[PDB]
């Protein structure tokens, strides 16, 4: 019909107006966030910290003030071992530090090798087969659980049959005791 | 200068080394009284005689005079739950934290001293600073509504 | 057309449509479905169970054997929709009847052993079922089982002797499918006179031993008996009110409060506590035996909730003003409220009670209104606007039924309806504009097959329009695909997506050009192939790990979703008590360990950080609300991920974890996130950011034992200390890191002591509390070297937050023990002592701006208990290095007795006088002031909190010679006679006082002077100090011993030959304030009339007494003994102002925040050239902001 | 029926979905203004205000940036002037490798912490964790088992009895009927 397509582009239009309502929510949002009266000391430490200028400046002379540290090091551990000698007090305690720093990387190739992976991998296979264990002891243990369950279940219904038959006899042998005690 | 410290590690949490159960001692969480103790009973419908019997049964499975007396003193079921609950909360606020638990922060250590700040019932009553524009039209259907539902 | 603007509360609830009420049962479901659709086919189903149920019921209406009890194990099956049709149809022989009359048969123990071997249990067995299924069949027929005795007859199983436990298990199943209905707890809790009721049996029965899952069920009928009491003590209550306001004391509103609180967590703690375990399943501590089918208690608790009428009573308790005003009330009611509205069941309740409901959004959004009418709702009352949230959520579920309920309509008939559709759809969309609309919409539709309303609606259109278009655009479809996406986008539970991500992806597939379809499979791209298992948990990782280098880009958006369907199935929600762990969430993490996590994890937090590194510094701040969302979801899971991680391998035991990339990492996406809210305080999910920062962070404490703090070699290399070191080198970074490392290193420590505490603390707990502060100094002893570095970079700033963070910092770690609190201490004082010197020489000390913000920190750490002893034991002289400090401070007191004329020296005078006062107090101690017995006695008290002998006397000599000066300021005066207020407490202070009297002699002469010189309706309160001073050294003559008379004390106010007249100017003076004002001027007058009547009382002049004898104080306890024995708990039912300070934002104002900021003009290009050669600033400033100005990942 | 008024309504939908296309527009200028404008230039550049601490920060790194880099230069024209020595090449050798070591050294430990070693360690104990807990449940239900057990014998030892009360009154009532029978 006429009015039919009519009301569809109506229905087309109106889905336009929303996206575009929603497109313009969002940018009031933004909005709001970039004209907001932000408080007097969040925009101090803002305009004073985060300050991108003097924040990268501070960055910058971090930087160099490092290299220019590290390099200093450098320089006088290369000194020192100019001025090195093996019985020098510099000296010993230079060559100690350097047969602690072989101890130190022995120790540490030792727990990163290959060996010591190994024994971890065998160590949590080891776990995790001890872990499958226990789960069959719980498929035991469950089964277990209702094995006993059935039982109970038995041993209740035997009860109830015995407490029949023991009724049914002793209220048999109460009535003849009782009407054969009738007879002289 | 600066003087010289050390900690007398104790705030480690319980059963560290962790020694054997002994055999048939987890059901011992399932007698009357620890089962009574976990729900708490409400004296005004389990009766006087029973909530005597109940309370005599709670009591002696308690090893604190002062908790063993301080049992039950509400007339509801949950409040009681919630009472010895709180209790224990307040017991284990601080025994829980330090060396072999996280140790002591602020969000923590502000909730828990929010918590010891807090008398019996629970709660510190809060003042008035603010109030509800009071439209008595919507006070008048909700208490047509409450009524006529409280009716049918 | 519809309106595109939305009212949000112009749209209100009607009844149900499409979803059953909550809290009917299957039976009353039915019942209704098969009354109001009419007579479908659907009776045929129905037909042969009735004829066949009625065929067994007139079967067997005498016979009661083996078949008899073959027939009652299969009318269960046949109750729901055969007993419903014969309801409904009036076919009525009483059915129900000879059903409730074969149940009690079967219950019957006497009929039970009639019965042959195999089926005499199972007869009871029978009827247990038997019971369990009729009392879920309405009122009708739980109340045919109460009538015939159903609760005393199943406690005859329950009671009876030889009885199998599984026996009792099933009968009490039974009983909480009786009590389940609220006739049945009514006849449960109050039972028929002359005999025991139901829950006094039941307590009888427990109080026998019982089986462990006998007393468990036991354990969960009682639990379900005292929530139905609870709410019917609300009830009560509440027609209490009711009837009060229609036509109050805050004892019972308290009470209500309480009970509104034991309702919610009652509710949250009930699928763990009041529902009936399976026969199978024992209450171990970690399930592992037993069905894993549990039953929700909810579809009963709402029965109960709806039988008391409790959304009546929240609106009620909202609407009604004395109840209302309280914050309590509005807080316990919305708890209640916003648990409700977490699941699908507590969210159609909400809407089966749509009256209630609609009154209650009312009744919650005029608190929300005047909250900013009358607030300004940030620090204030807490506004999370869970009235439109709740107002929203109610509204797209009923939408999500109307659209349910559109396809119920178009497969009965065909299509002659889509208007409503198209407008449902359209004011389901408008929901989706606020965030918290999107948030509720996105939440709602991911709930138990919601989501497939929508889906089916795509499936449908996408046949007659080939997707998009064929010849219509099928804007409906369009719809569709946009809340689809908004709700995969917003929502952060992604179950809904586990049994629906092969549906989306199809229609994913099935159109290709649908510039959103695409995108949702994009973000759908994570759950190709997937279970939603912890076996795929490898292959989430996998994807996390392919493509992390796509996180703030469209193209890998994906990842998101890796993320939380990485957080569903591995992350446990957050326990609750009373809850048996379950050990999939062990499993969970070790597969979590197996597939690196720990590097795919740290990976996302370093690459997240590294994205949100440049906006956060050009002030983008996540501008777009969905970036936003994306981007806090992700950064959410991640850490949820992290946590649990980590908290669960360090807890398997002392495990020691030193990956050291995530303290580094964590101490940066604080910065970015959680660190400065434009707002000034933080939202609620960058609030749990910085939690769970906060949390991960100290899993690197724990594990810390002896074995791990021997020597300073395996204490510096502990995990804590490498923690701590990656967050306080990363303090002094970057000024941008400032104030996000200093607002988390104050959220690291723990609060200062002494705990108020309305009861005694065993001492247990006060050692544990002492020890974790001493290992806290421990560990930050060996990072002095940058507490220090912090304390004098940041001391000497005039940027507010990070001044108040650092004078917050510098109290919590200042009290943690001795050495870092001497620590501190030294360094400020260190700081003063040079800002002080290395200016000065020669000459005088120069003060500067510098020097006021350093004496200010010193004053506002000085009030403080650890702060104040440390500054003591550092000026008393035993010198230890600490000879300048006693030094300095005798310069400070030369600054205060000569003030000169500024105003940089009168604003650092008073700041010093601040400091004295703080000094001479002794209400601030580490062993506080008791006169309880047992404790320390109160000369002793003060050996430990004041001066000693030759700083007192100083200290003195300077608060008189203050007063002497009439160049000292208001302020200046006002503490001063303060701390002469505090030293004339006791003997010693009073001693020196009178002692320094006798060499400045005119001190209080000339401070009355100038009270009268300048006296004022605000110069009043001076006035009121002084003449409380005067009072509390004569109060004696008419806790200290020595005190002057009335006559050596006028003879010090004698220096003018008309102070007596002077003490009349005060009084005429006085009188002539206003009369037309507050109780100022007669409370004043009444104290110096009753000064001038003591004037008279004795001749004016008096030489002062030098007979008296001096109090001597021992030797003060070294400062770690005092840290030792300090006072760690108070008897005081309310929070300690120093304490209550410590919890709002660090963004005020202006209360800390400096008038004059001293902000230094700095040249930052000459400092390029004067340096190494650098880059020209511009460009590389420049380069940042160009090109890249929207949120995410950018150029740089 | 008549598409007039509702073509009508079509296109004043149209006008109003340009009305809130161009205030969107307008919202998308004012949003780059303000958010793009803030560049700092030389001129500001060279005038910026930096708080007392920031200025302070700079101070101190200049200072010490000064110290390091003339101790820096001092260290390095002492290079220039020693000369080489058979202990000094030892020396410079010996230092070369311990700065080698010193790198390798924290190169292997954040492997021993962040590669496969840690996570087998943690695999490790997580699942010796899981195990223990298991193992600490099965503990639980095996005491349960151990209720379920007593039940049975209790059960048990009431079907004995139960089975010889039914036998004593079963043989009483058989000779009560054999006596009763020829004398009541």
């Amino acid at each position: 019909q006429q009015q039919q397509e009519s009301a569809r582009r109506e229905n087309i239009l109106v889905m336009r107006l929303a996206t575009k309502e929603q497109e313009m929510q969002e940018c009031t949002t933004q909005i709001q966030y970039l004209k907001q009266v932000q408080q007097p000391s969040v925009a101090q430490l803002r305009s004073t910290m985060v300050d991108p200028a003097i924040n990268l400046f501070f960055l910058k002379m971090k930087g160099e003030l490092e290299q220019t540290k590290d390099k200093l090091e450098q320089a006088q551990n290369e000194l020192s071992a100019w001025k090195f000698t093996p019985d020098s007090q510099t000296g010993k305690k230079l060559m100690a530090k350097c047969r602690m720093l072989i101890q130190e990387n022995q120790e540490l190739g030792r727990q990163l090798s290959q060996g010591r992976i190994a024994q971890l991998e065998a160590e949590l296979a080891l776990q995790k087969k001890y872990s499958e264990e226990l789960k069959s002891s719980q498929d035991e243990l469950n089964d277990f659980i209702i094995q006993l369950d059935e039982e109970v279940e038995g041993m209740q219904s035997t009860i109830l049959v015995l407490q029949q038959q023991l009724k049914e006899t002793r209220q048999q042998l109460a009535q003849y005791q009782q009407q054969q005690s009738q007879a002289s | 200068p600066l003087d010289v410290i050390d900690v007398d590690w104790s705030g480690l949490m319980p059963k560290h080394p962790k020694e054997p159960r002994e055999p048939g001692a987890a059901l011992l969480k399932f007698t009357p009284g620890a089962v009574m103790l976990r729900v708490g009973i409400s004296k005004k419908l389990a009766g006087s005689e029973l909530f005597a019997k109940v309370k005599e049964t709670c009591q002696r499975l308690l090893e604190k005079p002062k908790d063993a007396d301080n049992l039950f003193e509400h007339e509801l079921g949950a409040l009681n739950m919630a009472a010895l609950l709180r209790k224990e909360e307040r017991a284990s606020l601080l025994s829980n934290l330090g060396p072999c638990c996280k140790a002591l922060c602020f969000r923590r250590d502000s909730a828990i001293r929010k918590q010891l700040v807090k008398n019996e019932k629970g709660t510190i009553k809060q003042a008035y600073t603010s109030a509800p524009m009071v439209d008595n039209e919507l006070l008048r259907l909700s208490l047509r509504l409450f009524k006529r539902k409280t009716t049918c | 057309v519809p309106p595109m603007t939305y009212d949000p509360y112009d749209r209100e609830l009607v009844p149900l449509l499409y979803f059953s009420c909550p809290y009917k049962t299957t039976f009353e479901i039915e019942i209704s479905r098969m009354k109001d659709q009419g007579p479908d086919k659907e009776n045929s189903g129905a037909i042969e169970a009735s004829v066949k149920l009625t065929e067994l019921l007139d079967l067997y209406r005498e016979d009661r054997g083996a078949k008899w009890v073959t027939a009652l194990e299969e009318i269960p099956s046949l109750i729901i929709k055969g007993l419903s049709y014969l309801q409904l149809k009036n076919t009525k022989q009483d059915s129900l009847g000879q059903l409730v009359d074969w149940t009690m048969q079967a219950l019957n123990l006497q009929v039970a052993l009639r019965q042959p071997i195999a089926l005499n249990v199972r007869q009871l067995k029978a009827g247990t079922k038997l019971v369990s299924s009729l009392a879920e069949c309405g009122a009708q027929g739980v109340t045919g089982l109460l009538q015939a005795g159903v609760i005393s007859g199943l406690f005859e199983l329950l009671f009876a002797d030889h009885v199998s436990s599984s026996l009792k298990l099933n009968a009490f199943k039974a009983l909480d499918s009786v009590i389940s209905m609220t006739e049945g707890m009514e006849a449960f809790l109050r039972g028929r006179q002359n005999e025991k009721s139901g829950y006094q049996k039941l307590l009888e029965l427990i109080l026998l031993d019982q089986t462990v899952r006998v007393v468990t069920a036991g354990s969960a009928i009682l639990q379900k008996c005292h929530f139905y009491e609870v709410l019917s003590e609300i009830k009560r209550l509440g027609d209490h009110l009711a009837e009060k306001t229609s036509s109050i004391s805050e004892g019972e509103i308290e009470r209500l409060i309480n009970l509104l609180e034991e309702v919610f967590h009652l509710m949250e703690t009930a699928p763990h506590t009041m529902i009936q375990q399976p026969v199978k399943s024992f209450p171990t501590m970690a399930r592992i035996t037993g069905p894993p089918e549990r039953d929700d208690p909810y579809p009963v608790l709402f029965r109960y909730l709806h039988s008391h009428h409790f959304l009546e009573l929240v609106t009620l308790l909202l609407s009604i003003p004395v109840t209302s005003a309280h914050p309590g009330v509005l807080q316990a009611t919305k708890d209640v409220l916003k648990f409700l509205a977490q699941s699908q069941k507590g969210l159609l309740f909400f809407m089966s009670e749509y009256e209630a409901t609609n009154l209650l959004i009312r009744a919650l959004c005029h608190f929300y209104d005047q909250d900013e009418e009358e607030g300004l709702q940030s620090d204030g009352v807490i506004d999370d606007a869970f009235a439109l949230w709740l107002q929203d959520s109610t509204q797209t579920l009923q939408c999500i039924t109307e659209l349910f309920s559109h396809f119920q309509r178009c497969t009965a008939s065909e299509e002659t309806d889509h208007s409503d559709l198209l407008g449902t759809l359209h004011n389901l969309y408008l929901i989706t504009f606020n965030p918290v609309g999107r948030s509720a919409v996105g939440h709602v539709f991911s709930l138990e097959k919601n989501l497939q309303s929508l889906i089916t609606l795509m499936e449908y259109y996408s046949k007659e329009a080939l997707g998009d278009s064929k010849s219509k655009k099928s804007v409906a479809y369009n719809y569709a695909c946009i809340l689809i996406l908004v709700v995969v986008q917003s929502s952060s539970d992604v179950q809904m997506l586990e049994q629906h991500a092969a549906s989306l992806l199809k229609l994913c597939k099935a159109d290709e050009n649908n510039a959103k379809l695409q995108e949702l499979g994009k973000w759908l791209e994570p759950l190709k192939n997937l279970r939603f298992e912890i076996n795929c948990i490898p292959n989430l990782i996998e994807y996390v790990k392919q493509n992390i280098d796509n996180l703030m880009t469209p193209e890998g958006v994906g990842l998101t979703t890796a993320l939380r369907v990485l957080c569903n199935v591995a992350c446990p929600p957050p326990p609750v008590e009373g809850q048996q762990k379950d050990l999939k969430w062990n499993l969970a993490v070790i597969q979590l360990f197996s597939a690196e996590g720990m590097d795919t994890f740290i990976r996302v937090l370093q690459k997240l950080n590294s994205i949100l590194t440049q906006p956060w510094r050009l002030h983008v701040n996540m501008g777009t609300t969905l970036h936003r969302v994306t981007t806090i979801s992700m950064a959410r899971c991640t850490l949820t991920l992290l946590k649990t991680m980590l908290t669960e391998l360090l807890r398997g035991g002392s495990f020691e974890f030193k990956d050291m990339r995530v303290p580094s990492a964590l101490v940066t996406l604080h910065m970015l996130l959680c660190s400065i809210p434009l707002s000034g305080r933080l939202d609620s999910d960058e609030q749990k950011i910085q939690n769970d920062i906060i949390d991960i962070l100290l899993t690197f404490t724990q594990g810390v034992n002896e074995k791990l703090t021997i020597s300073e070699e395996t204490l510096a290399n502990n995990t804590w200390s490498l923690m701590l070191k990656e967050v306080l080198s990363s303090i002094l970074k970057v000024p941008e890191g400032f104030f996000s490392g200093l607002i988390l290193l104050s959220e690291l420590l723990p609060l200062p002591l002494p705990m108020q505490t309305t009861q005694v603390i065993e001492p247990h707990d006060i050692s544990v509390a002492l020890n974790t502060r001493k290992l806290w100094s421990m560990h930050l002893h060996v990072q002095a070297k940058l507490l220090q570095e912090i304390v004098r970079s940041f001391s000497g700033t005039t940027c507010q937050p990070i001044q108040h963070m650092l004078r917050r910092i510098c109290v919590q770690l200042c009290d943690l023990a001795s050495p870092t609190a001497l620590l501190i201490m030294r360094t400020v004082l260190d700081l003063i002592v040079e800002d002080l010197q290395s200016t000065s020489e020669d000459k005088e000390k120069q003060y500067t701006s510098q020097t006021t913000r350093l004496l200010a920190l010193l004053d506002a750490l000085a009030s403080h208990k650890a702060c104040k002893l440390a500054i003591l034991h550092l000026i008393n002289g035993t010198i230890k290095g600490d000879e300048r400090y006693a030094e300095i401070f005798q310069d400070l007191l030369a600054l205060v007795r000569s003030p000169g004329d500024s105003v940089i020296r009168q604003q650092c005078v008073e700041y010093v006088t601040s400091i004295l006062q703080s000094l001479c107090d002794q209400d601030i101690a580490l062993i506080l002031p008791s006169s309880s017995e047992g404790s320390i006695s109160e000369l002793e008290q003060l050996s430990n909190s004041l001066p000693n002998k030759e700083l007192m006397t100083s200290i003195c000599d300077c608060l008189l010679a203050t007063l002497a000066n009439s160049e000292s300021s208001y302020n200046c005066l006002l503490t001063c006679v303060r701390t002469m207020m505090f030293l004339a407490e006791h003997d010693y202070g009073l001693f020196h006082l009178k002692s320094s009297l006798r060499k400045n002699s005119s001190a209080l002469h000339s401070l009355l002077k100038r009270v009268v010189s300048t006296f004022s309706k605000d110069t009043g309160e001076l006035a009121s100090s002084f003449l409380e001073f005067m009072r509390q050294i004569l109060n004696s003559d008419t806790s200290r011993t020595m005190s002057i008379n009335a006559a050596e004390l006028k003879q010090l106010l004698q220096s003018k030959e008309e102070s007596p007249e002077n003490l009349f100017l005060e009084l005429e003076k006085l009188v002539l304030e206003h009369s037309k004002d507050d109780d100022n001027l007669d409370s004043l007058l009444d104290s110096v009339v009753g000064l001038k009547q003591m004037l008279e009382s004795s001749g004016d002049p008096l030489p002062l007494s030098d007979q008296d004898v001096e109090p001597v104080l021992s030797a003060p306890e070294s400062l770690q003994n005092l840290f030792n024995n300090r006072t760690a708990y108070v008897l005081a039912d309310v929070m300690d102002d120093q304490l209550k300070s410590m919890w709002f934002t660090p963004f005020q104002a202006e209360e800390i925040d400096t008038d004059l900021d001293l902000v230094k003009v700095d040249l930052i290009e000459l400092s390029e050239k004067c340096c190494s050669d650098f880059d020209l600033h511009s460009e590389l400033e420049r380069s940042f902001l160009s090109e890249p100005s929207s949120p995410g990942r950018t150029k740089t």
